[PDB]
């Protein structure tokens, strides 16, 4: 069984490179962040442009939704993160503390906390309600490329250009694990929906499925191009069990999680596919491309 | 304008 992802909608509006696309947990919306300093909201099923959210002084590298789908958090080159009330478009808080580009961000499941990663080499844990930085983790010795909470928010996984993936205890801020045959820059990391595995991408055209407890590599996925960009990868769980990733050859790659075989390549983009997202309940992939393309694509499969 | 949109040189 292979998926049958076909193009349904192309979403144009950003005037500079799109950096990140994320589906709201309620499945109604898609949020996009761009180098044009804007956040855009789009209908998840019809690609219908909804609204623009502005405020950042420089471009945005990442965006994430709260669990109730009411708030967004964005990570900007302006060295801040901003918390937004989606319906009103208001900026609730400006998160200050990072001394360089804020690259990545995520809410925890309870959505009372925000995790962020920066070029300043740190991981920061923020209180949503107050906007205060609760902890600064001396995480890495190079830019932090990704940050993600596990299923119950008790763990944080971070990745960096230093070649490491680190597992952190949310409550204490203590480093619980360091994942090390070589150390190529780690451009992306995230926990599996069950929280037992971590999917990590490295700038050597390789994606790896790790078992965090045992520190063992279970699966390796290749065939795509990834040597310069921090491309988002995902676990597609609505139909068949796939690994979805963007690629520097302008394609969306889909692998069978178990066999590691490429099951689909999506053609359509005209620049690096920097970001992909999988809909929480429907077999829908959102993809986003860089400066020379500027569009977002919505693809759907029967399985 | 955005760090993620720039390649690792």
């Amino acid at each position: 069984v292979k998926p049958n992802y076909a193009l349904k909608f192309t979403l144009a509006g950003h005037t500079k490179a799109v950096s990140s696309v994320k589906f709201s947990p309620n499945g109604e919306w898609l949020a996009s962040s761009s180098a044009d300093k804007l956040i855009k909201i789009w209908g998840a099923y019809d690609g219908k442009f909804e609204k623009t959210i502005s405020g950042h002084k420089l471009g945005i590298s990442d965006v994430a939704w709260s669990s109730d789908s009411n708030l967004l958090v964005s990570a900007s080159d302006d060295k801040t993160l901003k918390i937004w009330d989606v319906s009103s478009g208001k900026c609730l808080k400006t998160l200050k503390g990072h001394s360089n580009y804020v690259f990545c961000c995520n809410f925890n499941p309870q959505s009372n906390l925000i995790v962020s990663g920066s070029f300043d080499e740190s991981v920061r844990i923020w209180d949503v309600k107050t906007g205060k930085c609760l902890k600064t983790l001396p995480a890495h010795s190079d830019p932090v490329s990704a940050v993600h909470f596990n299923r119950d928010g008790s763990l944080i996984v971070s990745s960096s250009y230093d070649g490491l993936c680190r597992i952190w205890d949310t409550a204490s801020g203590q480093c619980l694990k360091t994942l090390i045959d070589d150390n190529p820059p780690v451009s992306f990391v995230k926990f599996s929906p069950n929280g037992k595995y971590i999917l990590a991408a490295t700038l050597d055209n390789t994606l790896k499925l790790w078992d965090y407890s045992k520190g063992k590599c279970l699966k390796t996925y290749t065939g795509h191009k990834n040597e310069k960009y921090c491309i988002f990868a995902n676990f597609s769980v609505t139909g068949g069990k796939w690994i979805v990733s963007g690629s520097e050859d302008n394609l969306v790659y889909i692998w069978n999680l178990q066999t590691k075989e490429i099951v689909q390549k999506l053609q359509g983009h005209t620049d690096v596919v920097i970001s992909t997202a999988c809909h929480p309940t429907e077999n829908i992939i959102a993809s986003a491309a860089l400066e020379n393309d500027k569009t977002i694509k919505l693809w759907k499969s029967d399985c | 304008g955005s760090a993620r949109a720039e390649p690792k040189m």
